[PDB]
């Protein structure tokens, strides 16, 4: 496993943007002015803005237009003339935005400050219907402002761990010490590790392509299983242990006599699958197998609702 | 009299100059926390 | 993989221009100018411009024109006498815009000043139904006013990657060394690489033709998983790998002997098709199965949802 | 390709002229004129400058006339006594312009000034049918006014590209000097190219004229994808690639072998064809493909809708 691949650099880090806009075309579909205000009221602000005022006491009663709010993800590094995409969720009551437009969105960070620019034409789906009140603008949003960052400045560069493990960083520190130079690496804590680099923006960037590429190997783990109980979905680690143990469970019996199934005591993942399967049952009634064994012991793993 | 000098109950100023704040720290972050109390 | 392919030019950068407009002919399919006020107030700004002042009190319902918002691309080093392609989309309540005739409508930017000037015939498309209220003018926009920029100037030019990556600058810059002079370039950060070039328009020029060209390998970028959840799409990078793992979800089980299948570690993109695809589901099914997977682990890449 | 072909000169450009007039004849099927107050009033203005003076009190509700909008191209080095096409659209709820013919309508600038006298025989096209309130005269504009131009004068002559490219102007800059003389063209930027010639108008006009139909080679431009999504089209350049990666689309399912399709690397644009076929699906499924394609790498391309 690649260094790139579990772990991330200190200055490198994403940004959300979110901004207000509209989306004409639509073929109808758009938004009922009549209970959405503020579609009309940035309308007539826009039109107003171009030169057009609207008298204050009008109809406005249209439906090729929908109110909507753009959100984008401002990426490190961003540079002032580089594109990024951005998503259109309709905020209204519009149908849908099949084929509309999105005029001139500011998209600005949590400080209320202007950071992108987007305008562009929406993509959607065209029984399992796709979703028709959001879409994807590829390249739709022009960035505006650059982040100030630290990067090259200083000795130090922290290595941050998805997922942290002493382990894991014991073993990142050791590949990048054994590639590098002598106490090139020290991990700090279970998810941190600290690289000495040389000062300057070139070297910096030299050794940390060096260091991402760099190949470690994953040590297990946990024994973690995931229940969804939302979606229906049951995943065990390979790390999983199943000890010893009886179940007995509704309408479920041995195949032959009855109730009260015997579970073997299983090490391995497949052994672990094959028990269960062998007390046979649909995954809604495992997630409640599992959840009582986890309660009465007879199972080697923690087990997260998500 | 009414020209005797006398202290409004509602002493001190009635105004409060707002702070600007701390400069941004450039971490990489939109997102720029306020010293919380 | 080529460097225009992958980086863009610190000068060279695309501005959106929006304005309105209005288009006539339609065989009916209109504005209902009765729902929308705007399209009459405009139509009667025009007429009065051209010569004809409407009374302020008169029924004016007409059902040849629509009110259109038209989009356009200024793009880099866009000179005056050089035309742009056009969007327009419908603004009010009209039908459809098959046959219609943008007329005279200013394109501006977002500091409110008139950069091109956009006329033409609207081209629309001819159970899939094409976006009868949206179209596009080919060389509909002629520019009227250039940007101004510093290009030619100064002795440094910055490229910028797309999805930065700092892997990649090393190897863009490692290129532009080995290709030009030694010190020609230098990665300033992950999607930043100043290359140094001589001062004057033409030099500079050369210097960007010769480096656009350049045939750089693309090393392995990330393991990465989009889910879009919206069109029902997933799609997986090559560098994605999956570790072993049991999973059981709703109605799926094993073919043969129930839930619980196995799911064997593949290293490459080729074995965890395959023992997904043995997993047997549907990609709904199998976008919360990767959910569970990677919030469990067993699936070594990061997956995001679009 | 020819220099004429992606090159446009400094001083050769286009203008915009509309011009409002009333259309005569039609069989019926004319403009409303209850709902139509203007083109009454444009009549009655007609035929009071002609020496009729309709009293302001009348019925006048008549259906062989409709009002409408001229739009002509003033072409560059337009003279007094030359003649141009114009497009003839209607401007109330008028059905239809089948025969009618087009009365003495001034087409002006952007500036108020009449450039242009439009009169003639509007021609319309006799399930697709055609747009019956949108018509083309041919010839039917007879130019009033010349705009002075700067040709000749000075000695630098820019030509601007279409769609800049710094390669493409590198390559136009090199056929120029090879051509011609030494030093005789100069790239300004990414789509100028000033070329020296000597001064005089015939000077000038024989050095365009050989420069016009020189031939140069286009280079690769870039890998552009175009994704309409109104009209239901998708196009991709012949610098197109794509990287090894899987996908999973809604009730698409390998052939044989389930869902999961496996994307084969593809270099050239017939293996890339060829693995998307593969891939089976309709245009609209391969959108969004691509777009989930793009959005997570093994697309060397960058796509844009339209």
């Amino acid at each position: 496993e690649r260094i790139r691949d579990l772990t991330s650099v200190q200055g490198v880090r994403e940004n959300s943007l979110i901004g207000y806009g509209l989306v004409v075309g639509l073929d109808g579909t758009g938004d009922q002015t009549t209970q959405t205000p503020f579609t009309t009221q940035t309308l007539n602000n826009m039109l107003s803005q171009l030169g057009i005022t609207v008298p204050t006491g009008t109809n406005m009663q249209l439906k090729n237009v929908a109110a909507v709010m753009v959100t984008a993800s401002y990426p490190p590094f961003a540079r002032q003339g580089q594109t990024i995409d951005v998503v259109v969720s309709s905020m209204g009551n519009a149908k849908s935005l099949r084929g509309g437009t999105l005029l001139m969105t500011p998209l600005k960070g949590v400080d209320s400050q202007v950071y992108a620019l987007a305008q562009g034409n929406i993509l959607v789906g065209g029984v399992q219907v796709n979703q028709l009140n959001g879409g994807r603008i590829t390249n739709g949003a022009i960035i505006e402002r650059e982040l100030p960052t630290q990067f090259g400045a200083g000795n130090t560069i922290n290595l941050q761990l998805n997922d942290e493990d002493f382990t894991m960083a014991q073993q990142i520190t050791d590949a990048i010490n054994r590639a590098r130079g002598y106490g090139s690496a020290t991990a700090l804590d279970a998810r941190t590790v600290q690289v000495r680099v040389p000062s300057g923006n070139s070297s910096q960037v030299r050794f940390l392509a060096d260091i991402q590429n760099m190949e470690v190997n994953v040590t297990p783990q946990d024994a973690k299983v995931v229940i969804n109980s939302r979606t229906g979905s049951v995943v065990m680690n390979r790390e999983v242990t199943l000890d010893s143990c009886a179940v007995a469970q509704g309408n479920l019996s041995v195949t032959v006599g009855g109730s009260l199934q015997s579970v073997r005591s299983s090490a391995n993942l497949n052994s672990v699958v094959r028990a269960l399967n062998a007390l046979g049952a649909t995954p809604m009634d495992l997630m409640s197998i599992l959840q009582s064994m986890q309660s009465a012991g007879c199972l080697r793993a923690k087990l997260e609702i998500i | 009299c009414a020209w005797i000098p006398a202290k409004p109950l509602v002493q001190g100023a009635t105004t409060a100059q707002p702070i600007p704040g701390p400069v941004p720290v450039a971490n990489g972050s939109i997102f720029q926390s306020a010293q919380p109390i």
